[PDB]
This record gives structure tokens, sequence and C-alpha cells, in this order.
């Protein structure tokens, strides 16, 4: 028996969203990850009522969105995580209702594991160099620039693994111009796991650390 | 006969060979169908690394691929597949 | 760091192993879907209920000896 | 006789470990300046380590036939 | 082939007459030219003039 | 001395030659500090304090000549050990180590990572060391080799990054005093890239304050030079700070000094090159005056205006921009003819950038802009410059595509018409760009005409080598496409010519041009110059010169792809034997093209041939199916398809098998790939029923050579085993059976190409039956073994899924036997970074102990 496969009603659940000018002008627009299917919707005030526009099967798990529109940008440019570690910085283009894989990066293997990155992403909106980082001391930094035709130049990841500390969450704060200062609430399980008596539950809570990738250093740094 | 390899971040920069050892991939080591092409880390192009066979260590002729019985196997997912080793390291003949 | 983080080797003890097991099976249910949609129906908890509980019992889980 | 020493009729399709093993038979090299422009192509210079090994290679050099041709050598001021 | 050969070489040489006609009116074209030109004569030590 | 001293000493027009690429032995290049290991320099016993850290230079040897573990311990050392080795003599030490002009590019590297460490140690003490670095890292800053400059730059960041803004301030302060304009370039570059790492705005304020006075014409040019060099190594990060900047710059756009004002309009044009194109709001501070001014200054004032107004142009409006360019054109179009190169190079950058604006419409820039354009600019008076050859070959390439190619196509067919080969060259790459963007829409009878005759005179009259003219011939043979069969004759008659010259080049260049607008011509239906063509094709068959040979083939080769049989002028059957010896040639391109040539003789018909000689060709290029060059591995496998597709497949089965035991194991694994190319030639029943026969022979090495052969096969085969692969099944299981130890590699290859090969295709049944087989094979202790089994593991773990893989590997993962969880381990981390969450819910319940909580009862829900 050979059977095949028919989405007769695609799915109906608001995963993730995240708002900003993506069609270029300063027309909102929310794009939510619904699971396997990524949607964007224009909350058209003539009638009230939301828009979804396209609802592209992205054949993934999206772990996290965070859009980004460049520094005197007009659109902005979705970063997508999937079960491996490809990396998706797409725009949306108006021209046929259809998005456009911006730069596709490889970090890592497939399977959400602890170690491989793409469950968390972090943009700088003050700045470039969003994080991308795994649950488990993985976390790559994806330095952005602009070429000379405003281009998205994705640069060289900047590590900044950890050694056996678990993330929480991971949020990049807007730092006055200066190296963007990224945050995360970070705990140490190695040093837990390590002792026969059993008081290391209590005395070890969650942390925020902060690192700054700046561009003079060329890492993310603590 | 293992050889080793570099392993790190895989950055942005692309892939190469040389005039004899183009073909092949630089992990699967094979010449049937090339499906992917392989990356470098940032230790792999700075000054004379510039254009060097992942394979000959040498010049480059081509770019850098991976088959597709070593794409398939997510074996293209790992560090830089640069093929350095103790004796093929940095400081060699 | 990274190197092989995820699994033992040919002397792992049965708690290190199911130590790993809980670790990396958690991860499957903080980023897969269906794994994480159909537990907040059971415990029926919020979404960030249930994944802040499985991060903090990432801590030690499966019985620690701390 | 200084240091420096400059070395003419240089062939175009030259690599650097040959220049290596042309410049170590006489003793160690410290630099070499090879001129990638149309205009100062042919042209060489070197520089040794020691004063009295580059003393020694100025007058190795002189008249040392290769390829068929010969090469000219001046101390630089 | 004893004529097809033949024709072939005679446009040959039709062809080669064009080509002197065309470099001649070329040439007298210039010549015309070089009776004034063109931006102002000499213009080359007129934006110079020393530095 | 240093490096940099003596690549001053060296004039311009040169590049500094790198070397070429139980500690190893020594160096007579390193004895500045080798008496450690090989004197008694005993610094504990009796030297001064701390005289262990100058030991640490050989240390540091040993990190240059040692191996990478044992270098990089060095810097790993010293890391932890900067803080208590004196901040004075470890700098003495570090400083002269790398200036010396022997710091190869991996040991400037290595020089630049141990300097960079010792400054992030060593931070407050870097501060009395500044004089140092920054009279070391100033030259090598401005080295020729772009890594040499962004090496300079890294240490200039680090050495700021080390101590405070205001270490960097008094440090390049008081350094102005350089009246060397060298001197003073340096530190402004040396400012510059302190200021872009210890934050712009961070050290913009003090610059502002101290370079707005009026001492001399020396802070005032030196703050400009100072804008523009970091503005130039900041790049996009200008956007904020780029009214923070203009702010101050804004001071030498009406400077009273010409100096003051070249300087400023040469770091407002960098400000904006780096800033473009977007965000023009801050050049609207200085967009007045840089509109005013292009007819106002003199001299070098209006050259650096227009060289600003360049580059502000494009990143303007569309409203103001059309006034800028109709203010600028009354010093630009009066001032085209350029009395020296640095006008002329700016004018017509400036042009370019005015075409590239989308402001001055192609109806303004055919009125004023392409008279002028074409009076001053287009013509043969720069057939020498090569610089302003290729600007203005690039401008009017950029400019045709506004102003129309017909509007350049029928004014451009004098310059290669002319006799002056100089400027023919140039007017005919500037025609091959013209084309080659516009393409042949904009092209006229009479435009055509001309274009026509003129690349007909320039081609003919060639008595230089202008390859230029070979790279437009077949883009203009391209842009007629339908056209070029009414100009047949013409194009006919000069590859005649051409080729009947009998000189060695112009034969060369003639067959290329034959080559590449051979499908334009002989495939215009016409059956009348085949034979013309194959005729003096055939002739110069012996050519000496291997170029001029590969040339001919690829001529041929393009003939018999646009010509047919027997169609073709030359015989099937004398061009086969003719070339036949012309693929035994060792040539390396005159080898690729008789492949090419040899499989497309078989392309359309094919047959022209007797079996005999097919099947002698086929074994003499059997030998070329792993040459060094790819381009023949490729042409080979290409041709040998059509060969055995015309030939048969019983036949040339039969003669691979054969020739498996000829052609010992040095290129008899080649072989076996061509019976894998008679599978992709042929049907799959053409190599399997054929090759099942070779295994009832009982000899080992006959066996052994059919599973290699069938490794190759199912790895090369693709998605075609899914359709049969239950009938190979016992095959393989007989092989894999204890039988030898060269036997057993041969089966888990084949296993392992085609589980990848039928993966998720359906065929997980035989793969199955397979598995059966290659389990128990795990337990091997030959090193060369065990790979082969491993990988097969590795291969059924990604197409087979871990839900059995590792319910077979699950019973033994903590198996009494120490070298029996030694592969169970193995093959379970193998199974693991593959499949990470996929083999999740694949694993057992594992009861809970009173000692923990085992189980998983997060997952046991009813839900």
């Amino acid at each position: 028996m050979f059977l095949y496969n028919l989405t007769l009603q695609r799915a109906t659940g608001i995963s993730f969203a995240i708002h900003g000018n993506f069609s270029g002008t300063k027309q909102q627009e929310i794009v939510v990850s619904r699971g396997k299917i990524l949607e964007l919707l224009r909350p058209d005030p003539n009638t009230g009522k939301v828009h979804t526009l396209l609802t592209v099967e992205v054949f993934g798990v999206i772990r996290s969105l965070m859009a980004f529109r460049l520094t005197g940008g007009t659109k902005d440019y979705i970063v997508v995580g999937s079960d491996s570690g490809r990396i998706v910085i797409l725009e949306y283009q108006p021209s046929k209702n259809m998005f456009e894989k911006i730069h596709q990066e490889t970090f890592g293997k497939s399977g959400c594991r602890r170690i491989v990155p793409g469950q968390f992403l972090a943009v700088d909106p003050k700045g470039r160099a969003v994080m991308i980082s795994a649950i488990e001391k993985q976390k790559l930094v994806y330095i952005l620039n602009r070429d000379a035709a405003a281009r998205l130049t994705i640069s060289s990841p900047l590590e900044a693994h950890k050694a056996n500390t678990l993330v929480y969450h991971v949020v990049g704060v807007d730092v006055g111009f200066e190296n963007p200062m990224f945050a995360c609430l970070e705990m140490d399980y190695e040093e837990a796991d390590n002792d026969p008596t059993g008081e290391a539950a209590a005395n070890t809570q969650q942390t925020l650390t902060f690192y700054e990738l700046d561009l003079g250093l060329n890492h993310v740094v603590r | 006969p293992d050889l080793i390899f570099c392993r790190k971040q895989a950055g942005v920069a692309i892939g190469r060979l040389c005039e004899k050892c183009d073909g092949k991939c630089v992990i699967c080591d094979s010449y049937v169908r090339p499906c992917t092409l392989v990356r470098i880390c940032d230790e792999c192009n700075y000054g004379s690394y510039q254009g060097r066979c992942v394979i000959c260590g040498g010049p480059g002729v081509s770019d850098a691929y991976y088959c597709k019985e070593c794409t398939i196997q997510e074996k293209d997912r790992d560090g830089c597949p640069k093929i350095v080793n103790l004796g093929s390291s940095k400081t060699d003949l | 760091q990274s190197k092989y983080i995820g699994t033992g080797h040919a002397d792992t003890t049965k708690w290190e192993w199911l130590v790993n097991q809980h670790r990396d099976s958690y991860c499957s249910y903080m980023g897969h879907f269906d794994l994480l949609n159909y537990f907040a129906i059971a415990e029926n908890e919020s979404k960030a209920r249930v994944r802040f509980n499985l991060m903090e019992k990432m801590l030690q889980p499966c019985g620690p000896p701390a | 006789v200084n240091r420096i020493l400059y070395i003419r009729n240089l062939p175009y399709k030259i690599t650097a470990e040959e220049m290596y093993d042309i410049f170590g038979k006489y003793g160690p090299i410290r630099q070499i300046r090879v001129g990638n422009t149309p205009e100062t192509r042919g042209t060489a210079y070197v520089v040794y380590e020691d004063i009295f090994d580059a003393k020694n290679a100025c007058d190795h050099l002189s008249g040392f036939n290769v390829c068929n041709r010969y090469l000219v050598v001046l101390y630089y001021n | 082939k004893d004529a097809g050969n033949f024709d072939q070489n005679k446009l040959e040489e039709e062809m080669r007459k064009r080509k002197e006609r065309v470099e001649k009116w070329r040439e007298e074209q210039r010549k015309k030219a070089m009776e004034n030109i063109g931006e102002l004569k000499k213009e080359i030590e007129e934006m110079k003039q020393g530095k | 001395l240093s490096d940099e001293e003596l690549d001053a000493m060296f004039p311009e027009g040169y590049k500094v030659l790198p070397p070429p690429a139980n500690l190893p032995f020594l160096k007579p290049d390193d004895i500045q500090y080798f008496d450690k290991l090989l004197v008694d320099v005993d610094e504990s016993t009796l030297s001064p304090e701390e005289q262990k850290e100058r030991k640490i230079m050989k240390l540091l040897l040993k990190i240059k000549n040692g191996t990478p573990p044992m270098r990089k311990a060095a810097l790993r050392q010293i890391t932890d050990k900067a803080r208590e080795f004196g901040a004075g003599p470890l700098f003495n030490q570090i400083l002269p180590l790398l200036m010396s002009p022997t710091l190869e590019d991996q040991e400037r590297h290595l020089l630049v990572k141990v300097i960079d460490r010792i400054l992030y140690k060593l931070d407050d003490l870097v501060r009395p060391y500044v004089h140092k670095i920054l009279v070391v890292i100033e030259p090598l800053l401005i080295d020729e080799d772009y890594y040499a400059r962004v090496e300079g730059r890294e240490i200039i960041s680090n050495l700021a990054k080390a101590a405070g803004l205001a270490t960097m301030i008094s440090t390049m302060r008081p350094d102005i005093d350089n009246m060397d304009e060298y001197v003073r370039n340096t530190t402004a570059r040396a400012f510059a890239v302190v200021a872009s790492a210890l934050g712009i705005p961070s050290l913009l304020p003090f610059l502002k304050a101290v370079c707005k006075s009026k001492k001399s014409w020396q802070a005032r040019h030196t703050g400009i030079k100072i804008v523009q060099q970091i503005a130039i190594l900041m790049g996009c990060a200008i956007l904020p700070h780029l009214r923070s900047l203009v702010e101050i710059i804004e001071h030498g756009l009406v400077d009273e000094q010409q100096k003051v004002r070249t300087i400023s309009a040469l770091a407002i044009a960098a400000l904006a090159e780096a800033a473009t194109p977007y965000g023009i709001e801050s050049f609207d501070s200085v967009l007045k005056p840089l509109w005013k001014g292009i007819r106002q200054h003199r001299g070098k004032g209006l050259a650096a205006f227009l060289k600003a107004i360049g580059y502000l142009i494009p990143l303007m409006d569309a409203e103001y921009a059309n006034y800028y360019t109709r203010e600028v054109m009354l010093i630009l179009i009066r001032e085209f003819q350029s009395p020296d190169e640095e006008m002329k190079k700016i004018v017509l950058k400036v042009v370019k950038q005015c075409c590239g604006t989308d402001g001055v419409e192609a109806n303004y820039i055919k009125t004023e802009i392409l008279p002028p354009f074409f009076k001053h600019f287009w013509q043969h008076r720069m057939a020498l410059d090569r610089r302003n050859y290729r600007q203005l070959v690039d401008t009017t390439v950029e400019l045709a595509n506004k102003v129309g190619a017909a509007e350049i196509i029928s004014r451009i067919v004098d310059d290669l018409k002319d006799e002056a080969e100089q400027y023919r060259k140039m007017v005919m790459e500037t025609i091959e760009k013209i084309m080659g963007n516009l393409g042949a829409a904009d092209i006229d009878h009479k435009l055509e005409e001309q274009l026509i005759d003129g690349i007909l005179y320039a081609f003919q009259e060639q008595t230089t080598e202008d390859s230029v003219m070979l790279n437009g011939f077949g883009t203009v043979v391209n842009a007629l496409g339908k056209r070029v069969k009414p100009y047949l004759p013409q194009i006919c008659g000069t590859v005649l010519w051409r080729l009947n010259n009998k000189s060695a080049k112009v034969r060369q260049q003639a067959a290329d041009l034959i080559s590449r607008t051979a499908v334009v011509m002989k495939t215009c239906q016409e059956e009348k110059l085949m034979g013309h063509l194959g005729v003096v094709l055939y002739e110069y068959l012996g050519e000496e010169y291997p170029e001029v040979l590969g040339s001919i083939l690829g001529a041929l080769k393009a003939i018999v792809n646009v010509i047919g049989m027997h169609k073709m002028t030359p015989p099937i059957k004398d061009l086969l034997p003719r070339l036949t010896p012309i693929l035994k040639n060792r040539h390396e391109k005159v080898q690729e093209n008789c492949i090419d040539l040899v499989g497309r003789i078989a392309d359309r018909g094919a047959e022209y041939v007797s079996a005999r000689e097919w099947m002698r060709i086929c074994f003499e290029l059997l030998e070329l199916l792993k040459a060094h060059k790819k381009a023949i591995r490729r042409a080979t496998v290409n041709t040998f398809g059509y060969i055995a597709k015309a030939i048969g497949p019983h036949d040339v089965l039969a003669t691979l098998l054969n020739n498996l035991k000829v052609q010992e194991r040095q290129n008899r694994v080649c072989t076996t790939v061509a019976i894998a190319i008679v599978a992709e030639t042929c049907s799959p029943f053409t190599v399997l029923p054929a090759l099942m026969n070779e295994y009832r022979v009982p000899e080992l090495n006959v066996q052994n050579g059919v599973l290699k052969s069938l490794s190759f096969l199912f790895e090369y085969i693709g998605e075609m085993g899914k359709d049969y692969i239950y009938a190979v099944t016992p095959l393989l299981e007989d092989a894999l059976m204890d039988r030898d130890l060269v036997h057993r590699q041969t089966a888990s290859a084949v296993v392992q190409h085609m589980s990848l090969g039928v993966y998720g295709f359906g065929c997980e049944d035989s793969l199955n039956h397979l598995l059966n087989y290659v389990w128990p094979n795990v337990f091997e202790t030959s090193p060369h073994v065990i790979q082969a089994v491993m990988g097969a593991l590795e291969g059924l773990r990604v197409a087979i899924g871990p839900c059995r893989m590792l319910q077979y590997c699950l019973q033994g993962l903590f198996h009494p036997a120490r070298k029996v969880r030694d592969v169970y381990w193995k093959i379970y981390n193998s199974i693991y970074i593959g499949s990470q969450d996929a083999l999740i819910a694949h694993y057992p319940r594992i009861y809970n102990d009173d000692k923990n909580t085992y189980i998983r009862y997060e997952l046991d829900y009813i839900l």
C-alpha cells in the first residue's frame, strides 16, 4: 500500500510571533511560527481583522523567532532556527507574495539536543551580531553588517560556549552605541552534580551573565 | 592512516581543493555525486591560508564539496573539515 | 566542551547514563511542539509554566546524589 | 659591499622555494624583496643576517651561470 | 570544386577592398577634424598650468 | 632596524616575499635568544631578577619552533604569568622579537596573538609601553599586504583597549610634530585605529577640541586625515557617528588654506562612501557648499569638490540630485578634458556615479551628457593609458545601459575599425562589454552592418595578440542570433582567411572564435558550409602545438554537435581512426577535447564504427578514468556511457569482467568504475545477472573483485537500487559470511553504499536481512577491518532509524566484558550524534530504583 499525504487544513496554533515593518514601509507585520507552517499577518485597520498573507510549510521546527531591522532599514530580516543548525535569515519580498532566504548558514547537526544550537535567538536591536544558542553551553554569535548595497553580510560565528552551563533564556540589551551586551539566565549544573551529599540542589540558583561581543575583541566575552 | 581534521566553528569561508584533490570530498574522500560545498574556520583562510586545498593543502583550483553519502549522514555539519593533524599541522614541510 | 557531551563510554555508570538521558530528553520537550503542547494539556498548565518546570528539573533530575 | 645586494636578470616564472634553496647555499637569508610590478620585474634584492656571510655570497654569486644566462650582482648604497 | 573556390576568392577580395575604402574614409575624417577641435585645442596644460 | 623601516628603505613597486611553508632542530635566525637550550644560560643560578622571563622568549621560540600543542602550551602558561613577569622587560623582549624583518606570516600571527594575550593580562602595565608599540605597530599598519595592515590594526586596537583612552590620547597627540608626511599619515592612521576600537565618541570630543584650533596647517591636516582613516577603518559603522563627525569636519569646507579644504573634501568623500548609499541627512550639513563650490574653487579645490560630489550624488535624494548635477556640470563638463590624470580619473568616477544615480534620467544624459562624453572622452586619444583605458571603458559600459546600447553601438563603430590597434583594443573591449550588458535588442540594421564591418576589420587587422577581439567575436555572434544566417558568408570568409593563414597563434585564435560561434553559424540550416568547414578541420590534424590541436579538436566537436551523419564533411569511418591515436596523447587539454569529441561522435547516430574499434577505444580510455585533472575524469565517464550504449551491454560487460584480472591493483579499480558506468549507462539487469555468474567461481580474488565492483556499483547507481535489491541480497550475504578477512570489508561497503542509496525508498526488509549478518562482524580486532563495519553501522543508523539499530545495540550497553563494551559504547556514540533527538522516543522504560527516579514518567500521559 502506497499512501499520499494531504494537508486539508493547515495548523492553527500561534506558537510564536514577531512584530515589525517587514514589507519595508511603516505597515506593521506580525509573523507567527505555527510549528511546521510559518505565516505572516497584516492588521488591516480599515477592516479591523488581521489578514494572513502567506502560510509557508517550513518543514522544520522553529525553536525561536526574533526579527531585526538593520540601522536605517525599511524591512526586517527574520531569523529562524530548525531541527538542524541551519539558521535562516530571510526577508519578505512583496513582488509575488513569497519569502526569500537571504542567508542560510550551517551551525550544527540536526536534532534539538542540549549541545546543538538553534533553540534561542537573541537579537541586538541597538547593533548587530545576533546570538543563536542552545540549551547546554552552545551559543554562536553571527555578526551582521551592511555592504555597499546595504546587503546583510553574515560574519563568522564567534562561539562563546560555556562549560556545562545550562541556559534559561537569552536576550540582547540595547547598549548606548557600545559593544552589544547580551544577557542570559545561566546556571552551572556541573559543580552541583559532583557531590555525594545532596545539598547541591540549594545554594546554586540561576544567574544573569552578560557578555560583550565587541568587534575589537572579535569574540563574545563575559 | 587516520587523518585528523580541524573541526572548529564553521565560518563563512568556502572550501577549495588542488588540481588532483578537487573531486573527492574533504571527509568522505569519494568522487561520487558531490552534494554540498565544504567550508572552513577563521584559522583556515588567514594570510598565507588564503585559497588553499582542503585535502592537498596547497593551491586551490575549485571549491571543496562533500560526498552525497557524506552529506546525507550529516557529516558536513561538523567543524572545519580542513585535513590537519599532528603531522599535517601548521608547522609542516 | 563539545567533544562528546551527551554519552559516556565503556564504564559509564547507569545513573550517569540516565542523567544524560533525561537531560537530552527534556530539550526535545522544551523545543519540540507536539511534545510540549501535549504536556500542557495533561498537567493543565501554560507553555511558560511547563517550560520553566522542565528547565528547573534540568539541575539534577532522575534522582541526584548532589 | 653592504648587507643588501641587488640581483638582476631574474626569471618571471620562479617560486620562493627555489630562491630559498639558491640563497641557502652560502648561508642564511634575512629578507628578500621580489618585484611584482611590470616596470620593476627582472630584478630583486636580498639581505642576509650576517655581514660576512653576505660578503661571501656576493663573491660566490658573481658570475654564477644559471638557465643558460648570467646574473648581475650590485652592492646597494 | 573549381568554380566555387574562385567565387570565394572573389568575395574575399571584394571584402578587402571595402575595408580599404572604410580606412580611407576614416583618415579623411581625421584630417578634417585636425582643421579645428575639439574641447579647446590642446586642453591639457590649461587645466594644469603649474599646481 | 625593523621590517617597516626596511620596507621604507625599499622603493615603490615591490613586495616582501615570505619564507616558504624533544623539540625540533634549532635555527641560526633565532640566535637572539637561542642560548637557553644551546648554552649554559642559568637565569636561576646567577642572573638578574626575573631573568627567566628572557628564557620565556626561548619559550616563544618553542611557540614558533616546535609542535602545535607544545607551542600553544607556552601561550597558555604565559597567560597566567604575564602579571608576574615585569611589564618593562616583557615589552622590551616582545616588541623587538616581532619588529625584526624575520617575522613570517604565521610568525607574525603568533606574535600578534602573544602580544594580545599579554595586553589582556597586562592591562594597566601596557601604558608605559605605549610609546613602543605606537612606534612599531604604526609602520606595520601601513604595510603593503592586507594581512600586515590587518595585524597592525589589531595590535593597535589591543594596545588601546589595554590602557585607557586618555593614554592613547596623550600618546597620539604629541606625535603630530613629525613634519614628514609619512610619519604624519602613520600617526593619523594610528589615532584612527585607536578611536575605531576605544569608541568613536569616546575620542571624538578630545580630537575636536585639539584639532579645532589654528596652530598651523599640520594639525588641521592631521584632523581630517584621522577622520578619513577612521571612516575607512570602521566602514559601515559610521551611521550613528555620521553627523557627529560632520559637525567637526564642516570647519574645512570653507577653510582658508587650500590644503585644509582638500583634506576636508577627502574626509567628506570618505564618509559619504562609508555611510552610502542611504542616510544623506548629515550630508545636507555640507551639501550646500558641496553643490556650490563645484565651479568656485581652483585646481586642487575644484578637484576635491568634484571628488566629494561624485560620492555624494548617488547617496543624495531624487529631487536635489538634479539640481546638484546641474550645478556641478558647470565645472565638470567644461573641464572634461583633464590636463593630468588626477582630474581625468576623478571626472570619470563622478560621471560613472552620476550615471548610476536614478536622478538624472536617460534624456538628460543624451542631451547634455552624451555629446560632451562622445567629444571629449569617446575618442582614440587614450590608446596607451592603461588606467584611463580601464576607467573610460567602465564608465561607458555603465552608461550604455542607461543611454541605450543602440545609442553607442551606432557611435563606436569607428574606434575598432581604426588602424590604431592600441585604441582598437579598448574600443573592442568596450563594445563587447556593452553587448554583454545590454544584449542584442538595440541593434539597428545599418548599426549592425557597421558593427560587423568593424569587428571584421579588427579581427583581420589583429597585428598584435589582442584577446579582446577574440572574446568579443563570440559575443557579437551570439547577439546576431538568427541574423547571423544572412551574414553567413562574411564571417565564413573571415574564418577561412584566419584559418588558412597557417600561423600558430592566428590559427589558435581562429579555432577559438569558430568554436565560440559554431552553434550559431553551422546550426542555421544551411547544409552548404559543412563540407567547406570539415575539409579544413581534418586537414591540420597533426599540429605540433598542443593548444592548436586542442582548439582544432574543440572546433571539430562543435561541428559534430551541429552537423550529423553523414552531414559532417569528414567521414565518420575516417575521422574515427584519425581521432583514435589522438586520444592516446598525454596532453591535458588535447585529451580533454578528444574525449568529448569521441563521445559526441557517438551522440546522434553513434554507430559509425566497427565493434572492435569501439572496444579498443574503451579499453584505452579505461586507464584515463582516474586522471589528475577532474575534467578528463568527467569526460571519460560522459563518453563511456554512450560508447557502451552503442556497443552493447553483453560485450562491454564481458570485456570489463575479463579486464578485472589484468591491470593489477594500481589502476584496476577504475575498470570496476567502468562496470558501474554500464550500470549508469544501461538498465540494472544489464550488469546484475552477468556479474552474478562471476561469483560462482571459487577464486578468492575473483569474488573479492566482484564485491569491490558491486561496492562502487551500488555507490554510484543512485536511487535505482530500490527497483532491484532483493535479488542481490543473497549474493552479498554469502560474501558477508565467515569466509576471509578481506571478503568482509567489501560486503560491508556494499551494504553501506546501498543503504544510503535506498534511503527511505521502501527497501528496509533487505536492509534488515543484510544487517542481521553485518552485526556479528562487529567483533573484529583488525584495525583496518573495523572501519569497514563502522562505516556500515554509521550508514545504517542514518538510513534505518535508531529505533532498530539502538534496539540491537541495547543488549550489551553494560556487558561485563571490558572489551565488549568498548565496541558497544562506540557504536552507541556513532548512533547518538546522528539522530540525537530522534532516538529519544526509542529507549526502553528504565524502571525506578529506590535510590533515585529513573522512570521518565513525564511521557506516560493519556490526553
